[PDB]
């Protein structure tokens, strides 16, 4: 019903006719109804190519429990997501990482620390940032992680980057984001001594 | 306190005025203008201004104790030059209106000794030389830790030397170490304009809540 073509339109209509719908409006759910285990046959797969505009302004009706218990499942194929279906102009995949991997982030040190997503999730993370490991808040996230969490290597690949191009074009992200950016790159860069970097 | 025109002055007195008695005592006529200007000169136009002045020679002849002490100065018999320098400590004390620039003045005088003899050498040896300053080994190379604090020359010291070594060679290098520095604060600068190309056209910036 509620995803005939739309769980058709992931898996098949993504990259096709006239099926521009979900990417453009930018989460352990995108459906809340009993079968919260059939919101994981096939989304994270393939990829998030020109499908952009409709279906979010279509289906932004429901934006309930975005922490289902999928904290595992739902969580693997969006690691899938991040590896298999990264995508197209993956910036606007903040969404899901803005509702639920904050919602995540939320839990990470809440049960320890990022356990799970770091590395892989990079991988998407990066399909994310188009060129230069351009800037979102999933710097934040994690380097916020690195810094306070004793994880400080996923973005020991990140480190002195010139990353630029971020977007707020449509939101995406937050005064808060390169806040929190250059923040715990200050703080890091004490840490790890590269004080001029960080003063920088 | 731009006492360069004032010993600009100081070396124009013309006697022939010849009576002021709130004018200055040609004592502190004399003492007054020259040691401003011991304080302001550079050496050559002023020994022009001292050993070739001719309008102040009155005023020149008038202290001969001021006279030989800025001569053998410029000629550095430091000791007793400095010595009848601070016994005229009390004394321009005994001047009103050489009381306000005594630390001024000796300040830059013993300033001024140094710049004297120190340039021509190498390596300052101190222990003949202390000798002459009549300041105690610490207190002398104190005095020169003072000097440290400001001086010219790339100069070390073996203490156990008790001597220094005055200021080093190579400029070009130098231009090469303030080359990198620029070039590192130059990309600095860069990448810092980069971002703000980005958070300007990026629409960034911080509301006030």
């Amino acid at each position: 019903s509620a995803l005939e073509q739309f769980v058709n339109s992931v898996r098949q209509l993504s990259a096709q006719g006239q099926m521009t719908q979900l990417c453009e409006l930018i989460k352990s759910g995108e459906l809340l109804a009993k079968n919260l285990s059939h919101l994981d046959t096939v989304l994270g797969a393939l990829d998030v190519q020109e499908h952009s505009l409709g279906v979010l302004a279509v289906l932004f009706v429901k934006f309930s429990m975005p922490s289902v218990p999928d904290f595992e499942t739902l969580f693997s194929q969006v690691q899938l997501f991040i590896s298999t279906c990264n995508g197209e102009h993956i910036r606007y995949a903040t969404d899901t990482f803005a509702g639920l991997c904050h919602q995540l982030t939320n839990a990470l040190v809440e049960r320890k620390q990022p356990l799970r997503g770091i590395g892989i999730l990079k991988q998407a993370i990066d399909k994310m940032q188009m060129n230069t490991n351009q800037l979102t808040s999933i710097h934040a996230d994690l380097c916020q992680l690195c810094l306070l969490a004793k994880c400080f290597k996923p973005a020991l690949p990140y480190l002195d980057v010139d990353m630029m191009d971020i977007c707020k074009e449509n939101g995406a992200y937050d005064a808060k984001h390169f806040l929190c950016y250059y923040y715990y790159g200050g703080m890091i860069y004490t840490g790890l001594k590269n004080f001029e970097r960080a003063l920088y | 306190r731009k006492y360069k025109q004032a010993a600009k002055c100081l070396l124009l007195a013309s006697f022939d005025h010849c009576d002021f008695p709130e004018l200055l005592s040609p004592s502190n006529v004399a003492i007054y203008g020259g040691l401003c200007a011991l304080a302001t000169f550079d050496r050559q136009e002023l020994q022009r201004n001292v050993i070739s002045s001719s309008s102040f020679k009155l005023f020149l002849e008038l202290e001969p104790q001021v006279r030989d002490i800025i001569f053998k100065f410029y000629e550095s018999k430091y000791a007793s030059c400095l010595k009848m320098l601070d016994e005229m400590k009390d004394n321009l004390l005994l001047d009103m209106y050489l009381a306000p620039h005594v630390r001024t003045l000796y300040t830059q005088i013993r300033n001024r000794a140094l710049i004297q003899y120190f340039s021509p050498y190498v390596s300052a040896d101190m222990h003949r030389m202390a000798a002459a300053f009549n300041t105690t080994v610490a207190a002398l190379e104190d005095e020169l830790t003072q000097l440290i604090l400001e001086g010219l020359i790339s100069a070390r010291v073996d203490s156990h030397s008790k001597i220094l070594y005055a200021r080093d060679v190579d400029q070009r290098s130098t231009t090469f170490e303030k080359s990198l520095l620029m070039g590192k604060e130059f990309q600095r600068r860069a990448k810092a304009m980069m971002l703000r190309a980005a958070v300007l056209r990026n629409q960034i910036h911080v509301k006030s809540p």
